[PDB]
RNA sequence: GUGUAGUAUCUGUUCUUUUCAGUGUAACAACUGAAAUGACCUCGAGGCUC
RNA sequence: UUACUAAGUCUCAUGUACUACAU
């Protein structure tokens, strides 16, 4: 419960310190890395695949390493199925593109410089689309596709006022996509063929600082905070139905007939509803660290509930999983319940023993509630927090016989089998 | 005297903002109008409600009388207890009953209007007519 | 400088006037002391206290005026020296413990406004006075002046000036000081424990026997403010006390038991039993005492002993217990308080080392005898035995002669002994199952203290039986139920109201041992008796009326009319706002087992008729009822029919009814949250409503409705609650606006800052010099809560301000 | 009365809490409270602090958190300015 | 219709790993019936705490606690004259000293007193964020980074008892850097840094405190404006052997101040630099100073921003007169570390917020205070000392790593 | 208080101390004055404690107190519990 | 089924020195100060009018 | 085919509730 993990790695430090980590779509996993120096402006390539890196040609040395390139982010893309690209962003705001070669049986990694292109922005995010890059500006989304000599901008979207920068970005089966930003919060695009555009159907409804930024289906995304916010917000079913219903070349210019509403809430705030929907919170959670990546994993080790698992940047790594049915959720709803206010049951216990005959802080230690402690900046929703009832195993078996009396329900030995049916079972 | 006719025209206000149509005539005597501009016509934020200048103290609405007493949840109106206790100008009821209405019949339950993000009431407002609009364009169709 | 003196009058001003008012007087005089004469002002603030009008705060005040001026004249305190050690000495010796302290800390004040050398040169003249108070008081003045100024600031002069051979005056005042310096210290002996030491050994083997027996007093209370561990420095001194223990004579060897009474306990396991054999030469000996001062200093010494590990239960009960059961075990101190308690004690805590049954079968004399004096301090300490050992320790004939003992004891109650009652029960707990064979016993003692028709004795019967009635009607007897129940209801109108008490108390008893109809009275008879005894206006009685109200519908929630159980709930209607806090419990208590043997329905039709009637000054204790009665089951049997209560026209009840709603919700935590969205639709129409006072206490119901439901989800119920009250903001009047404003702040919690602020932002500044100072309101005490929470959702950009931050666009 | 009692609620929570806009307050007085409670949540949640310090890139972390502290006082502008 | 109301299960499978606050105090007995070794640590992330001991010479791993549900932004350990318990500051205002018991079969962390101070949140005005202890345990110490400072006067008995908060309040200063100052039981003396919040100039001025243990209240002594640059303080012990008057360390950026309480000693050593001094070069600092003292040899360990970890020794400079010197030198340095603690054994805990804490036992200790030319002396306060970093870690030698 | 206005509140840092309440005053949170689920020990600052004075009801400020009070877990949340020293200096 | 003091709320009614300047107000409102007298022209409006 | 807004202040009367206070 402690660990439940194993790190495989006079003084050793490194001037190189890493900067970002790539992985190829087609081959399934085959990991990349990308790091910088400290000092003039200098980068490494270390590509690894099954048990250990590779070799560089026919070289000792088991990385690249790249002069007077750094890099301010990078993604490695396949413009055509039998070809591999990488792609730097210099902070000379320069797009550098790469091809990997994998040497197999001689097996070693051969990156190839291609071509030099300058770029307006930093570009602080961009991914896959389909057979392009799909890449953002600090205002607007460039999509570029593969030229000779240099590569070109197939489509340029200019995003709504409110957007300054984009942190982060993902899409949804090439169709969708969740633009994220510093100040504002994410804003939703879809892909127009022949519209050759972008178009917001979607606003969100308060300012969240979004770091990294996922989806788990269609109509719903992860994001966390800068803050160390963990939400995921659903678009409404009155756009569902909408967009489900409709093309989405019809949104920018055509007829959509949305309700009255809609309309009202446009000239009436045009600043806020100006996407015309907006998200209805659906979960939300406070976990103290800063998180780096989200994955959404269908399966963790075969089980059946698809869970996501976020590695924070102070370090960790968490789950969010979906409960099945309810009473799973109304059980260990009450069970956090009962280890929220613990500490204070002990305290009017030992209360009413003095007027019959321990501070309050004493099965929490500190002070902080858990709802409080876990609401903090905005209330947790719909999430209950397992890292709380976790710790219903090691109290000992008075107290939580004790805590347990407070339910007509289960006895504590089926409490500790559904805390512990978590970890089993659901991963 | 010199700070009031210092002001900026309202229209010279416009050009800083990105969206000037909720700029008003009275954003001119803002103490900090660029700043006030910024703030109010930020992405998020709801402009404050306007039954403020008036002095009726929100509430001399005409429509005010002829506001209906009450109305219950039609899944609370099911329990059968409008019959028992007549409210308008003892009834046993079941525990099993009560309690399913609540939780079996109306977990999923939710009131059909609610309101939005920025949704403020205005006095003259009545979200009635607007309930039975949206259920209308959901029923009839052409 | 006469101005001075009317800065007096300024003082008459810190105490006849306003707190604010008296408070700028001494803010005033802490920088004009140096400006107003040492001399007058002296003068003037020692006199002002002096006189015995000086009352508690009007003491107070003097003290507090007096350290400012101490601390702004620091070097003018010193002429003044002579003044207050001729008044803060007397006030030090008073009888309270406040007079003390402020006396005390008046001397420290005095003694850090000048240096150590003038409180040596004042209290060391002193000592002339040749009167033993003057002298004591000279000697606690010098141990203050110590215990702030440092205590080895003052030591070497100290043990420099009393070291000689001027007389016994010196020799006494310096015991005197040292003991008083380790009596104000406390705890703070431990570094200045030798250093103290080596100063007093001189009065150990003294030749004058009141500086031996000043010597031994300071080391005992020494010993005492060091204990119990860091027993090194009392080696130095080991040695003589645990030989003059069988040496000195009358004051002498008294001392030195009382020195070696304090000493044992703190000393180790080794030496400890030495020191005892060689203290019991002359403790055990002498153990019957011609006097008092002898007396209490061995029971003292012997308590201290038991407690010690070092003499273990063997040598106390081999030659410990026959010479404390021979000079000190009798009833020859059936008179002496004092001495009934210290040897109360002393058997108290030497029966938990030398085992109960030890003494269990060795104190069943005391108690049988006829001598109810002496028979009083046996019960109580039996009792104080049974309660610290338990039952365990028990014998057959032992428990005999015990149960026969105490039947003696109460049978003989000639006087008002409530040791005997107190003991009766703790005698009957330690009994436990071994009760039911011994049941006739205490039946027919009961039955004799019950039948003899006495007041007090009628009140003591009826306590004793509450006390041991689960031990004996709960042993599955079916015998005596009948035989308690016919004697029980038949005292029924018994006309002083504590007797009335009891027999309720003990009726109450036999209702929670006895069952359906297994109790002797009838349910159908019972019930209409007690009905009007609820009526009664007494305190005790109603509050344990209501208990066996209660407890009468426990097991069978029946055995009454629905009629009958009605007009009771109605009748306790009234008293759910009692002053005293226990029968407010009391009637919450038996009114949920009465709502749920009625009938939900019916109570809930009853309570919503009660609303309109009793007119708001006991209404809503009708409300809380409401609450009260939806608390078996939960709050979705009370609130429908709430709600029609609220779709009935009249104004007051609406009022009533969303009163309730916020007082229900209050008492629920977490069943709010099942119930919120059947709520909106009702708020709907209550903030909508054009009366403030619907509007005001719909806001209290989102109050704690928001509060306990926060953070499950329902913000966007919340959002539409929140969004009808935001047009409230500006809504003047006290009430309205604190109410809108706790409403709002419950909302930040359900909705988090970040909407309800952008409601505050859009509103922040404005022109309006009106919106402003209202928003300004709710974001004050959003700042108040939230600060962090905030932070994030500041809408600042660096066009928006200029420096703005760097750091926040940072991406990595 | 009442409001005079929220006067010196006024008082004793803008002592407390330091800034809380009362009824005028400048731009330039509470934008400084804007900037002075981001920046101590920035250096205060050590979570936040590791972040600005890898994007910042500084050589070490504690630059950043007295860089921000520095940073509150409004003369660090022009402090930076003059090295 | 079906409510979509996604639930999520959150788990934190890995627990937070950058260690911002550690205590040097020995908690538990453990395995032995009969033990007392100073030589134990405790260490906390935020939420997660984690305990180790050595004894060994290498680290382990005692127990992970249960996660506390909580921000913990400060956390010291306290000593008085019996088992060591730490004091620990966290959101909530709390002040929560626990010690950590052996309950049932396994170590759980008992509170003993928890005092309500501030509200529940991470705030400026929330005396957290900055804390220290009596080395003699006499008395704890609160400050906020800007508003307040609180400190209680903690006494043990049959139950603990903490003193009633003293309160100082000073409503432009912003504080930063609080190091208390070691004493002999004469009285408790503290040290900050106040940079003033609402100011036309950017003014650090260092100000010393003694609280007064006769009237009990903080009493500001000596105010020293010195320049902006100005990083952290540290505490010089005692200087009894050389001419109560306690000496602070105040590191600046390219140089290192030392000064008195009286103001007479003020030397200033100018902080050598690296050879290399690659690409961009920033004046650097020192982030973290310690102090040791044995056999009355004290010397105490400043690393910059580099890594490079140094040491200063005090001479008399018999040739004048008796007065301190300052004496800086070169180490195997580290990466760099938050806070560094030294066992009673020879053990050197070099708690890293880069990425992992590793202990040490030094034998070399560094270069003899004879050598003029690696070592600099406060009598010319104005030069400069080039040196290459040495990758042979000769001084230190890594133990354990984590 | 929450109900009469022109009682004046401490509002200090809270001491170890805990503030006492008379039986008439019992079982009221000192700032909403409710009388449900109460959670935390008041605490006061020693400057309300000293000598007489600290036996009053921290509420009704005249009677002498023996019971403690709580704050409710409303005010508990409202973060009001922390807030300062409650008590009532004017008699109202 | 009464009297003393006092309050709130409808409704009816009506438009207070023509102007200037200041305070005030989101702008009003409101408040604070003073005062033109005479001549002429076109359809209450208007005057680089005297 | 009419593209949706009127009462306010003062004065002197009427309409209706109410609050302390006394038989």
């Amino acid at each position: 419960l402690d660990n439940w993990f194993h790190v495989h790695e006079m003084l050793q430090i490194s001037t190189f310190r890493p900067r970002t980590i790539l992985s190829f779509p087609n081959n399934p996993k085959s990991i990349l890395f990308i790091d910088n120096h400290s000092g003039k402006k200098q980068c490494r390539i270390s590509l690894q695949i099954d048990g250990e890196c590779l070799k560089f040609g026919s070289s000792d040395h088991l990385y690249k390493i790249l002069d007077d390139i750094d890099c301010v982010s990078a993604a490695i893309i396949d413009f055509t199925r039998q070809a591999d690209h990488l792609i730097i962003c210099a902070g000379d705001k320069r797009l550098l593109t790469y091809k990997i070669l994998v040497n197999k049986d001689k097996l070693s990694f051969d990156i190839e410089l291609l071509h030099q292109t300058e770029i307006i922005s930093p570009i602080h995010a961009m991914l896959k689309f389909k057979n392009f890059l799909l890449t953002a500006m600090g205002s607007t989304i460039v999509l570029y596709g593969l030229g000779k000599k240099q590569l070109l901008r197939r489509s340029v979207t200019q995003t709504p006022v409110s957007i300054t920068k984009i942190v982060s970005m993902h899409q949804w089966n090439y169709e969708r996509l969740a633009v994220g930003d510093i100040h504002e919060s994410v804003t939703l695009f879809i892909w127009d063929p022949a519209g050759n555009v972008f178009i917001p159907y979607v606003d969100d409804s308060v300012k969240r600082h979004v770091t990294v930024l996922k989806f788990l289906d269609e109509a719903t995304v992860i994001g966390a905070d800068r803050y160390g916010n963990a939400w995921t917000l659903r678009s409404p079913p009155e756009c569902e139905k909408i967009m489900s219903n409709h093309d989405p070349s019809e949104l920018s210019n055509g007829a959509i007939k949305y309700p009255l509403d809609v309309i009202t809430l446009q000239q009436k705030l045009p600043n806020t509803y100006d996407c015309k929907f907006k998200f209805q919170l659906l979960n939300h959670f406070f976990v103290n660290d800063i998180i780096t990546d989200f994955h959404i994993l269908d399966s963790l080790s075969n089980s059946d509930r698809p869970g996501c698992i976020y590695m924070g940047l102070q370090g960790t790594v968490g789950c969010f999983i979906p409960l099945l049915s309810k009473g799973n959720v109304f059980m260990m709803g009450n069970i956090e319940n009962i280890m929220a206010e613990a500490d204070d049951t002990f305290y009017l216990d030992y209360e009413s023993r003095k007027k019959n005959n321990i501070c309050e802080g004493s099965c929490s230690i500190l002070g902080r509630d858990h709802q409080e402690y876990r609401s903090y900046y905005a209330p947790v929703r719909k999430v209950i927090d397992g890292d709380l009832c976790e710790n219903f195993l090691r109290l000992s078996l008075n107290e939580q016989e004790f805590l347990a009396k407070n339910l007509k329900s289960v006895q504590v030995e089926d409490i500790i089998q559904t805390i512990n049916e978590v970890r089993t079972n659901y991963m | 005297k010199r700070r009031k006719t210092e002001k900026p025209s309202l229209s010279q206000l416009k050009s800083q903002v990105p969206y000037p149509q909720i700029i008003e005539w009275y954003d001119c005597d803002a103490r900090y109008p660029g700043l006030l501009a910024s703030i109010k016509c930020t992405k998020n934020v709801i402009p404050v409600p306007s039954h403020w200048q008036s002095k009726k103290e929100y509430l001399s609405g005409r429509s005010l009388l002829g506001k209906r007493p009450f109305e219950l949840p039609d899944i609370i109106k099911k329990t059968n207890i409008e019959q028992m206790r007549s409210t308008l100008p003892a009834l046993d009821l079941d525990y099993k009953k009560l309690h399913d209405v609540f939780f079996k019949i109306g977990a999923n339950w939710k009131p059909d209007h609610l309101l939005c993000f920025g949704d403020v009431y205005y006095e003259n407002r009545n979200l009635f007519e607007e309930t039975n609009w949206k259920r209308m364009v959901d029923h009839k169709r052409p | 400088e006469k101005k001075e003196r009317t800065l007096s009058m300024l003082l008459l001003k810190i105490k006849n006037g306003n707190t604010a008012s008296r408070r700028t007087s001494m803010r005033i005089l802490t920088d004009k002391a140096v400006t107003f004469g040492p001399e007058m002002i002296f003068n003037r603030l020692l006199p002002i206290l002096l006189d015995r009008s000086l009352e508690d705060q009007e003491r107070h005040l003097m003290i507090k005026t007096i350290d400012r001026v101490l601390y702004q004249l620091g070097d003018l305190t010193k002429p003044y020296v002579h003044k207050i050690l001729v008044v803060a000495a007397p006030l030090l010796i008073d009888e309270d413990p406040m007079v003390r302290s402020t006396g005390q800390e008046i001397i420290t004040n005095l003694s850090t406004v000048a240096g150590l050398k003038t409180i040596l040169t004042v209290m060391r003249p002193d000592i002339e006075n040749e009167d033993e108070y003057v002298r004591n008081v000279t000697s606690r003045a010098a141990a203050v002046v110590a215990k702030a100024l440092g205590v080895n600031q003052l030591l070497p002069f100290i043990n420099a000036a009393c070291h000689s051979r001027k007389s016994w005056k010196a020799r006494h005042t310096g015991i005197k000081i040292v003991q008083q310096i380790g009596i104000l210290l406390g705890i703070g002996v431990l570094n200045h424990l030798t250093g103290l030491m080596s100063c007093i050994k001189d009065c150990l083997m003294d030749d004058h026997v009141p500086v031996r027996i000043v010597t031994a007093h300071t080391l005992s209370t020494l010993a005492e403010n060091s204990y119990p561990y860091g027993i090194e420095v009392f080696n130095v001194v080991l040695e003589p006390l645990w030989k003059g223990i069988r040496s000195h004579r009358g004051k002498v060897l008294s001392s030195f038991l009382k020195a070696v009474g304090s000493m044992i306990p703190l000393m180790d396991p080794e030496y400890a039993g030495y020191y005892t054999t060689e203290a019991m030469r002359i403790i055990r000996r002498e153990f019957d005492s011609p006097d008092d001062e002898m007396k209490k200093t061995i029971l003292l010494v012997l308590q201290k002993c038991s407690a010690v590990e070092s003499i273990t239960p063997k040598f106390l009960r081999e030659e410990i217990a026959p010479e404390f059961f021979q000079k000190f075990w009798v009833r020859r101190v059936a008179l002496d308080r004092p001495l009934n308690k210290v040897v109360t004690y002393t058997t108290v805590t030497l029966a938990k080392k030398l085992g109960c049954s030890y003494t269990i079968d060795k104190l069943l004399t005391p108690l049988r005898d006829e001598a109810e004096p002496f028979r009083t301090m046996a019960v109580h300490a039996v009792t104080r035995t049974v309660n610290l050992l338990g039952t365990a320790d028990l014998d057959e004939r032992l428990e005999t002669r015990l149960i026969d003992a105490l039947l003696i004891a109460f049978q003989e109650q000639t006087n008002s002994d409530s040791i005997i009652f107190k003991g009766f029960g703790a005698v009957t707990v330690s009994l436990d199952i071994r009760m039911k064979p011994f049941l006739a016993p205490i039946v027919s003692t009961i039955l004799n203290h019950l039948k003899h028709k006495t007041p007090l004795v009628r009140q003591h019967a009826a306590d004793l039986c509450a006390i041991l009635i689960p031990v004996i009607k709960n042993c599955h007897e079916f015998e005596m139920l009948n035989k308690l129940n016919i004697i029980l209801y038949e005292s029924l109108g018994e006309v002083y109201p504590e007797v009335l008490g009891s027999i309720i108390n003990a009726m109450y008893c036999i209702t929670s041992v006895m069952d359906l109809d297994k109790l002797q009275p009838p349910i159908n008879q019972i019930l209409p008796t007690l009905t009007p005894i609820l009526r009664n206006k007494h305190r005790k009685v109603e509050v344990n009326t209501i208990k066996f109200v209660g407890l009468i519908g426990k097991l069978a929630p029946t055995y009454a009319p629905p009629k009958e159980w009605m007009r009771i709930c109605f009748e306790l209607l009234e008293l759910l706002k009692s002053t005293n806090k226990e029968i407010r419990r009391s009637a919450n208590a038996t009114f949920g087992f009465i709502a749920e043997a009625i009938g939900p329905h019916d109570v809930l039709v009853a309570l919503l008729n009660n609303l309109k009637v009793q007119e708001r000054q006991l209404r809503v204790c009708t409300a809380v009822a409401i609450g009260i009665v939806a608390k078996v089951c939960g709050p979705y049997n009370v609130l429908p029919v709430i709600m029609n209560e609220y779709t009935t026209p009249e104004t007051n009840v609406q009022n009533g009814v969303l009163k309730a709603m916020s007082f229900m919700f209050e008492y629920i935590g977490n069943m709010s949250k099942d119930y919120i969205y059947f709520i909106t639709p009702l708020l709907e129409d209550a903030l909508t409503d054009r009366d403030l006072v619907h509007r005001q206490t719909a806001s209290n119901v989102i109050t704690h409705l928001a509060l306990n439901c926060s953070g499950t989800g329902h913000e966007d119920a919340f959002i539409h609650l929140m969004n009808l009250l935001i047009p409230n903001i500006f809504e003047t009047s006290p009430h309205a606006i604190m109410r809108i404003l706790e409403g709002l702040e419950a909302l930040s919690q359900a909705l988090g800052p970040g909407l309800f602020m952008n409601y505050i932002w859009a509103g922040l500044f404005h022109p309006a010099k009106n919106v402003r100072k209202a928003f300004w309101r709710v974001y004050n005490n959003m700042y108040v809560m939230y600060q962090d929470a905030m932070v994030p959702f500041y809408p600042v950009t660096p066009d928006n301000n200029e420096e703005y931050i760097e750091e926040l666009d940072l991406v990595l | 009365a009442e409001k005079q009692r929220q006067l010196k609620l006024q008082k004793i929570y803008k002592q407390k809490y330091i800034g809380l806009g009362d009824e005028s307050t400048t731009r330039e007085q509470w934008q400084r409270n804007v900037r002075n409670d981001t920046l101590n949540t920035l250096q205060g949640h050590s979570a936040s602090l590791e972040y600005v310090s890898l994007s910042r890139g500084d050589l070490s972390i504690r630059d950043t958190r007295i860089h921000l502290l520095k940073s509150m006082s409004p003369g660090y502008k022009a402090y930076l300015r003059e090295e | 219709a079906k409510d979509d109301e996604l639930y999520l299960y959150h788990l934190t499978l890995k627990k937070q790993t950058n260690f911002v606050h550690s205590c040097i105090g020995h908690f538990v007995d453990l395995e032995a019936g009969s033990k007392r070794e100073q030589s134990q640590l405790c260490v906390a992330t935020e939420t997660h705490l984690e305990l180790y001991d050595t004894a060994d010479g290498e680290l382990k791993l005692i127990a992970k606690f249960q996660n506390l549900f909580a921000t913990i932004t400060s956390m010291k350990s306290l000593d008085l004259p019996w088992p060591t318990f730490l004091a620990l500051t966290s959101d909530s205002g709390n002040l929560s000293i626990v010690q950590i018991i052996m309950h049932a079969g396994a170590l759980r962390l008992k509170t003993l007193v928890n005092q309500p101070l501030t509200r529940t949140t991470l705030r400026r005005v929330s005396p957290i964020s900055y804390m220290e202890i009596d080395p003699n345990g006499r008395c704890i110490i609160l400050s906020s980074v800007e508003q307040n400072k609180l400190c209680f006067l903690v006494d043990y008995a049959q139950k603990l008892r903490i003193s009633s908060p003293l309160e100082i309040i000073r409503p432009h200063m912003v504080t930063l850097d609080m190091a208390v100052v070691d004493v002999n039981f004469n009285n408790p003396c503290f040290v900050t840094l106040e940079i003033d919040n609402a100011a036309t100039q950017l003014s650090v001025h260092l100000i010393f405190y003694v609280l007064e243990l006769g009237l009990n209240h903080i009493v500001k002594k000596a105010d020293y404006l010195v320049n902006p640059s100005a990083n952290f303080v540290l505490s010089l012990p005692d200087l009894s052997r050389y001419n109560f008057n306690p000496f602070v360390v105040i590191g600046f950026e390219n140089h290192i101040l030392v000064k008195d309480m009286n103001g007479f000693f003020s030397l200033k050593v100018e902080i050598p630099k690296r050879s290399i001094t690659n690409s961009r070069h920033k004046n650097v600092t020192i982030i973290s100073g310690i102090v040791q003292k044995l056999k009355n040899d004290f010397f105490v360990l400043l690393q910059s921003n580099h890594g490079d970890l140094f040491k200063l020794t005090v001479s008399p400079d018999t040739n004048d007169r008796n007065r301190p010197l300052v004496q800086l030198s070169y180490f195997d340095t580290i990466q760099n570390s938050h806070q560094l603690h030294i066992f009673k054994n020879g053990y050197l805990f070099a708690l890293s917020e880069m990425n992992n804490n590793f202990l040490f036992q030094f034998e070399k200790l560094g270069v003899e205070k004879n050598d003029f030319s690696n070592v600099l002396t406060s009598k010319d306060p104005n030069k400069s000392l080039v040196f290459e970093p040495s990758i042979k870690l000769q001084n230190l030698s890594i133990l354990s790593q984590q | 208080s929450r109900h009469q206005f022109d009682l004046i509140m401490c509002l200090k840092q809270p001491g170890v101390q805990t503030g006492l309440l008379c039986e008439k005053c019992d079982g009221k949170c000192p700032i909403c004055d409710s009388y449900v689920r109460p959670k935390r020990k008041v605490r006061v600052c020693e400057n309300c404690s000293f000598g007489k004075q600290a036996k009053n009801c921290i509420i009704c400020n005249l009677n002498v107190g023996v019971n403690d009070a709580f704050y409710c877990w409303e005010c508990c949340r409202l973060g009001k519990d922390k807030d300062g020293c409650p008590r009532i200096l004017n008699l109202g």
